[PDB]
């Protein structure tokens, strides 16, 4: 009774921790649960009509690359493309960046440390 | 209403039409299977051709 | 070189309608159907049933949703 109650509390708490970690792993990507038969049937029919090589393979590559928000919205619209939804999806892509921060700030400290400065060079020697 | 807009595809390659063409190739093999057997020939013997017939057409 | 495709026997069902019935037993059966027609002939309700049955060459139907 006492041992069973003590083991139940420790084991159930351990199972809750595994469920939280398993939930975070599944929730990392967008929830794949779909509740409807309209878009799934039409999109599959449109996939065979377009004759694209591997609709499942193209969807997996596009969803991860173009982001889940852009993929889910574009996937909802099975076919066609009109208005701002079409224009945004047509001219969509990833992103990079460049800016001054730690490198330039560290170099400025070296210049400030070398004030009024001392001469350092190389080229001479026995060679 | 439904419509398509903007697509990409491989060049000079067989499309979904060739997927149908295989179906026409399959139906030829089905006819050839009936051709091999005399029981297939006798099934075709119950075929009359006249000017009238039952027609049905509808969406679903 | 080449890979040969399969040639096999598919769904072909030959249903021979083996009808075996005694000629004298038929003659009575044909005689029995005459009595059934005679039962319809005696009643006016039998005449009215046959008036609703003509013959046509074919049918047709069309729709959209």
């Amino acid at each position: 009774m006492a041992n069973f109650l003590t083991k139940n509390f420790v084991w159930i708490l351990a199972a809750g921790v595994g469920v939280w970690f398993y939930q975070k792993a599944d929730n990392a990507a967008k929830t794949a649960t779909k509740p409807i038969a309209d878009f799934l049937a039409e999109l599959q029919f449109l996939v065979n009509g377009s004759n694209y090589v591997k609709f499942p393979n193209a969807g997996f590559v596009l969803t991860r690359d173009a982001l889940q928000d852009d993929f889910i919205a574009y996937d909802d619209r099975i076919k066609a493309w009109l208005g701002t939804h079409d224009r945004h999806k047509d001219f969509l892509a990833e992103i990079l960046d460049h800016e001054r921060r730690v490198k330039p700030v560290y170099r400025k400290l070296i210049g400030n440390i070398i004030d009024a400065s001392t001469i350092r060079a190389a080229s001479g020697v026995e060679l | 209403t439904s419509v398509p807009t903007n697509q990409s595809v491989w060049g000079n390659v067989s499309t979904g039409l060739d997927a149908l063409i295989s179906g026409w190739a399959r139906v030829e093999q089905i006819k050839a299977a009936k051709a091999s057997t005399g029981q297939g020939r006798v099934e075709q013997a119950m075929t009359p051709e006249l000017d009238n017939g039952a027609a049905v057409v509808v969406e679903a």
